[PDB]
C-alpha cells in the first residue's frame, strides 16, 4: 500500500537541533497512524524511541520528541549528543500494517571528518591457480561512515561480480568497509588497469594497478 | 527489569520449517503485543505479525500470512513464529518486539539469525595479501556456514587489525582481514594471519611474503 519515505541520511554536531521527516504516499500521516521512531545501533541493537506519535518510549532522553509538523511525522533532537550517531526508522499503522521507512543514517560529528586510506591488493598466485581472481579494496578510517565505491577495469565501468560491504564502526569510531571485483584468471589476463574509485564527501580516492 | 529473550541462530536448509521463540521478562506478558519483525541484510525492516497472548488475537502482513504462524503459550511466557517452506529469501535477523496501544516495540529482543542454504560445511581457502607503513591482508575465500576468527601472528598484533563483514559469494562467505604495520617491520618481521574455521575444524597460518 503505502511507501513511507525518509532522509536517507543526515548530518550535525553535539548540542545542535537536527530534524528527522516521516511521510505517507497516502497523503498526510494522521494520529491514527500512530508514528513510531526507533534506532538501531551497531550489531543489531535497537530502541523504541517514540510511539504514538508523540509518546517516548520507557528511559528515553528528554531531547528527542515527536510531533505531526503538517502533513508529516518528525523527530526533532534538541541538542543532539556522539551517541545518537545511529539509524532511525519510522513506521505507520496503515491498514492493519506497520509499514517502515528506509531509515535516515544520522552522523552527529563527534570527531572530525577523516577520508578514507584506501589500499588494492592484486590476486595472489595461489589463488591464480584455481583459474580465479580476486581483487580486493579495503577502505578505512573515514569518519563521516557513508561511501560510495565504483570498480573501472580499463577505464569502462564495471557493474558485473563485484561485492562491498556496509560501512563497518571501527573501535576507534571511524568506519571501514571493503570491496570485491572476482574474475576468472582468463579474463584477468584480458585486461591491464583495474581501479577501485572511493567517494567521500565529494571527493574520490582512486587506486589503479596494472596486470604487470 | 524488561527482556525480551529471544532463541539462538538457525541454519535451515531450502523447503524446511523452523520455529523461534521469545520468551519475556519484568512485565505482565498478557497485557502486551509480542511482534515480529525482519531484517533482511539491506532491504530494510519488514513486519511480519503480532500476537495479543491475553487472548491470542492476531494481525499477520498479508505478504507474511503463508508463510508464518504465531502462537504464544501464556504459562510459559513465551510467543514463538513457525515459518514453512523456507526459501533463500527468508535468510534474515528476526526480532520479538513488545507492543501495546500505539506502539510496536518499546523494548526488543537480540535478533536470531536465520541462514537458509543449501549449502554443505566448507573449509576456507587463506590467500595470502602482500603490496609486493604497509598494509597486508589476507582473503579467506568460499567458507560454510559462519564463522571464521582471524588473529595477526597468534594474536601478538592486534593494534592496527580491520577484519571485515563477509559477503556472501555464491552460497559462500569471503571475508578479508588488514593489518598495517611500519614499512621497517616487514620483511624483517615475519607477519602471519592465523584462520580458524571451527564448522570444519580447519586452522591455518598464512605467512605474508614480500611480492
Ligand atoms: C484486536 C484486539 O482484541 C483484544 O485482544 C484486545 O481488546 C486488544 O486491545 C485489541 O487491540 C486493538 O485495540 C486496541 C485499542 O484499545 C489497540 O491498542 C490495538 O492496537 C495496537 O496493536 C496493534 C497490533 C497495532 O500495533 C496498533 C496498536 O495501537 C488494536 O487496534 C486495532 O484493532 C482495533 C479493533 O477494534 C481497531 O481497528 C484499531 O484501529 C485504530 O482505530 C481506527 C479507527 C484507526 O483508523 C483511522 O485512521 C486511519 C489513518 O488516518 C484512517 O485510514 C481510518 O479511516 C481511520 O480514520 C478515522 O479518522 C480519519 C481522520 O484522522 C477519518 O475521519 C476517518 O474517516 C476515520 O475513520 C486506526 O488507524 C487505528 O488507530 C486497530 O489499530
Amino acid at each position: 500500500q503505502a511507501v513511507v519515505t525518509q532522509e536517507s541520511a543526515l548530518t550535525t554536531s553535539p548540542g545542535e537541533t537536527v530534524t528527522l521527516t516521516c511521510r505517507s504516499s497516502t497523503g498526510t500521516v494522521t494520529s491514527g497512524n500512530h508514528a513510531n521512531w526507533v534506532q538501531e545501533k551497531p550489531d543489531h541493537l535497537f530502541t523504541g524511541l517514540i510511539g504514538d506519535t508523540n509518546n517516548r518510549a520507557p528511559g528515553v532522553p528528554a531531547r528527542f520528541s515527536g510531533s505531526l509538523i503538517g502533513d508529516k511525522a518528525a523527530l526533532t533532537i534538541t541538542g543532539a549528543q556522539p551517541e545518537d550517531e545511529a539509524i532511525y526508522f519510522c513506521a505507520l499503522w496503515c491498514n492493519n500494517h506497520w509499514i517502515f521507512g528506509g531509515g535516515t543514517k544520522l552522523t552527529v560529528l563527534g570527531q572530525p571528518k577523516s577520508s578514507p586510506s584506501v589500499t588494492l591488493f592484486p590476486p595472489s598466485s595461489e589463488e591464480l591457480e584455481t583459474n580465479k581472481a580476486t581483487l580486493v579494496c579495503t577502505i578505512t578510517d573515514f569518519y563521516p561512515g557513508v561511501v560510495t565505491v565504483d570498480w573501472k577495469v580499463d577505464g569502462t565501468p564495471v557493474t558485473q561480480g563485484m561485492e562491498t560491504t556496509q560501512p563497518s564502526k571501527q573501535s576507534n569510531n571511524k568506519y571501514m568497509a571493503s570491496s570485491y571485483l572476482t574474475l576468472t584468471a582468463r579474463a584477468w589476463e584480458r585486461h591491464s588497469s583495474y581501479s577501485c574509485q572511493v567517494t567521500h564527501e565529494g571527493h574520490t580516492v582512486e587506486k589503479s594497478l596494472s596486470r604487470a | 527489569e524488561v527482556q525480551v529473550q529471544q532463541s539462538g541462530t538457525v541454519l535451515a536448509r531450502p523447503g524446511a520449517s523452523v520455529k523461534m521463540s521469545c520468551k519475556a521478562s519484568g512485565y505482565t506478558f498478557t497485557n502486551y503485543w509480542m511482534h515480529w519483525i525482519k531484517q533482511r541484510p539491506g532491504q530494510g525492516l519488514e513486519w511480519i505479525g503480532a500476537i495479543y497472548p491475553g487472548n491470542s488475537a492476531t494481525f499477520y502482513n498479508h505478504k507474511f500470512r503463508a508463510k508464518t504462524k504465531l502462537t504464544a503459550v501464556t504459562s510459559t511466557i513465551t510467543a514463538y513464529m513457525e515459518l514453512s517452506s523456507l526459501t533463500n529469501e527468508d535468510s534474515a535477523v528476526y526480532y520479538c518486539t513488545r507492543g501495546g496501544h500505539g506502539y510496536y516495540g518499546d523494548y526488543w529482543g537480540q535478533g536470531a539469525s536465520l541462514t537458509v542454504s543449501s549449502a554443505k560445511t566448507t573449509p576456507p581457502s587463506v590467500y595470502p595479501l602482500a603490496p609486493g607503513m604497509v598494509t597486508l591482508g589476507c582473503l579467506v575465500k568460499g567458507y560454510f556456514p559462519e564463522p571464521v576468527t582471524v588473529t595477526w601472528n597468534s594474536g601478538s598484533l592486534s593494534s592496527g587489525v580491520h577484519t571485515f563483514p563477509a559477503v556472501l559469494q555464491s552460497d559462500l562467505y569471503t571475508l578479508s582481514s588488514s593489518v598495517t604495520v611500519p614499512s621497517s617491520t616487514w620483511p624483517s618481521e615475519t607477519v602471519t594471519c592465523n584462520v580458524a574455521h571451527p564448522a570444519s575444524s580447519t586452522k591455518v597460518d598464512k605467512k605474508i611474503v614480500p611480492r
